[PDB]
């Protein structure tokens, strides 16, 4: 195993760990301010879905400190990995196009 | 097996506090929510406020007075509401619930009867409903059983340790005297009786006592 | 925060007819609303969450529908173990909020008054005081009225009396009326009787006994 397909697989099983924790912190910081929707884990989870793929949408988002902070953690881990596998993708291509190359 | 178990009843003398308690069984997870509901006699229900036992942090109902203070104890599944200085508007039943992070209440415990109030605990005197000497039976028979001078409430009477349910009418309590009084009426089919016993169970949180009255003809 | 208004209140339907409740929020709160039974003495129960998922240990009969701000709970044929009340709450918004609540009321055929007189007890006799009382058992409807006399004339001190909320089990009423002496004053009486008058019979029925 190589390291951008190691990167890339770690960064899946990171995200994937942002995304849970990130559901039941947004749960506990949501929950106590009036208005909030953020405030169950099977949307919350739904919410970070979208906040980690940046669709967001807009049916669900934090009103609090903490919540908007999870909410930035949540963004920059799903960015950053999407973009790492991206990273990953043209090292791949990179590589096999100096093997087409002969060097 | 009962989830949520909560004491039969407290009673708070007036600016007094009290420690009511919520154990939990069966699966208990980290997302769960246990939430506090009070509910004054006649009226409906109202959210006092929740806890997440594993981090112990506690939203309240700002639309009210707060009262209460909520807790838990981790090791011993156990949530604990710590309500002070209450008055008479705040004598009332306080269920709890447990939310599994998905909004409704999947499960509530029994309810405590919280009574603020001066009166001495008085533990009730319970009395036989034998019919008069000269009563015709029908097909059936009403014997009963007398719940009287009492405080506070409530009672739970049950027939034959709860084995007979059918026809079972116990009337709502009276209070006089700062005491509590009520009946409860059984119906079995006068074949039955008095060869099969019959016994009111009458039971008094209030006072941690249960007495038993064996229903038998006037001698 | 989310009000949850349920119109009308109290809800009468015959036995076996379909029933609909009605819970309504200040604003849209998609199909985060969830039903609740409350029986007399009991604890609530969740009847139906989510608008319209079922849960197990819930009958068939309990339906749900709705979303938005218009919510529904309807049960086909009532019987008399429906007869509760029925709040909805809502979890979109924080914080939580309940529905003033609907009581379900069922109209049977009617029925007259089981009535019982029973003496005082001996046990009670011993402690210093007499307590005569008497039993109105699944009557339907609940308006009635109990008549005390002693030795033929009208009593009407130290009677307390108790209705019951409409019985669970036949969808009937329930009243004791209890008369309430001391030991001196029962033992210089004679008869003690107990008059019911109910819609269903003109003539009241009366359950008498005499201390000797
Ligand atoms: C032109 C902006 C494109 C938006 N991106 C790429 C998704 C393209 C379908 C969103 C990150 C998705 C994880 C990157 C911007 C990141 C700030
Ligand atoms: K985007
Ligand atoms: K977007
Ligand atoms: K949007
Ligand atoms: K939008």
């Amino acid at each position: 195993s190589a390291l951008h397909w190691r990167a890339a697989g770690a960064a899946t099983v990171l995200l994937v760990i942002v995304l849970l924790a990130g559901s039941y912190l947004a749960v506990l910081a949501e929950r106590g301010a009036p208005g909030a929707q953020l405030i169950t884990y099977p949307r919350a989870l739904w919410w970070s879905v979208e906040t980690a793929t940046t669709v967001g949408x807009g049916d669900l988002y934090p009103v609090t400190l903490w919540g908007r902070l999870v909410a930035v953690v949540v963004v920059v881990a799903g960015i950053t990995s999407f973009g790492l596998v991206t990273a990953a993708l043209a090292t791949w291509f990179v590589g096999r196009e100096q093997e087409r190359r002969g060097h | 097996q009962v989830q949520l178990q909560q004491p039969g009843a407290e009673l708070v003398k007036p600016g007094a506090s009290v420690k009511l308690s919520c154990k939990a069984s069966g699966y208990t997870f980290t997302s769960d929510w246990i939430h506090w509901v009070k509910q004054r006699p006649g009226h409906g229900l109202e959210w006092i406020g929740e806890i997440i036992p594993s981090y112990g942090r506690a939203n309240y109902n700002e639309k009210i007075q707060k009262k209460a203070t909520l807790t838990a104890d981790k090791s011993s599944s156990t949530a604990f509401m710590q309500l002070s200085s209450l008055t008479s508007e705040d004598s009332a039943v306080y269920y709890c619930a447990r939310e599994r992070g998905d909004g409704y209440f999947a499960v509530w415990g029994a309810g405590t009867t919280v009574t603020v109030s001066s009166a001495k605990t008085t533990p009730p005197s319970v009395y036989p409903l034998a019919p008069g000497s000269a009563a015709q039976t029908n097909s059936m028979v009403t014997l009963g059983c007398l719940v009287k001078g009492y405080f506070p409430e409530p009672v739970t009477v049950t027939w034959n340790s709860g084995s007979l349910s059918s026809g079972v009418h116990t009337f709502p309590a009276v209070l006089q005297s700062d005491l509590y009084t009520l009946s409860s009426s059984v119906t079995v089919p006068s074949s039955s009786w008095p060869s099969e016993t019959v016994t009111c169970n009458v039971a008094h949180p209030a006072s941690s006592t249960k007495v038993d009255k064996k229903i038998v003809p006037r001698d | 925060d989310i009000l949850l208004t349920q119109s009308p209140a109290i809800l009468s339907v015959s036995p076996g007819e379909r029933v609909s409740f009605s819970c309504r929020a200040s604003q849209s709160i998609g199909t985060d609303i969830h039903w609740y039974q409350q029986r007399t003495n009991g604890s609530p129960r969740l009847l139906i969450k989510y608008a319209s998922e079922s849960i197990s240990g819930i009958p068939s009969r309990f339906s749900g529908s709705g979303s938005g701000t218009d919510f529904t709970l309807s049960i086909n044929s009532v019987e008399s173990e429906d007869i509760a009340n029925y709040y909805c709450q809502q979890s979109n918004r924080w914080p939580f909020t309940f529905g003033s609540g609907t009581k379900l009321e069922i109209k049977r055929a009617d029925a007259a008054p089981t009535v019982s007189i029973f003496p005082p007890s001996s046990e009670q006799l011993t402690s210093g005081g007499a307590s005569v009382v008497c039993f109105l058992n699944n009557f339907y409807p609940k308006d009635i009225n109990v008549k005390w006399k002693i030795d033929g004339s009208e009593r009407q001190n130290g009677v307390l009396n108790s209705w019951t909320d409409q019985d669970s089990k036949d969808s009937t009423y329930s009243m004791s009326s209890t008369l309430t002496l001391t030991k001196d004053e029962y033992e210089r009486h004679n008869s003690y009787t107990c008059e019911a008058t109910h819609k269903t019979s003109t003539s009241p029925i009366v359950k008498s006994f005499n201390r000797n």
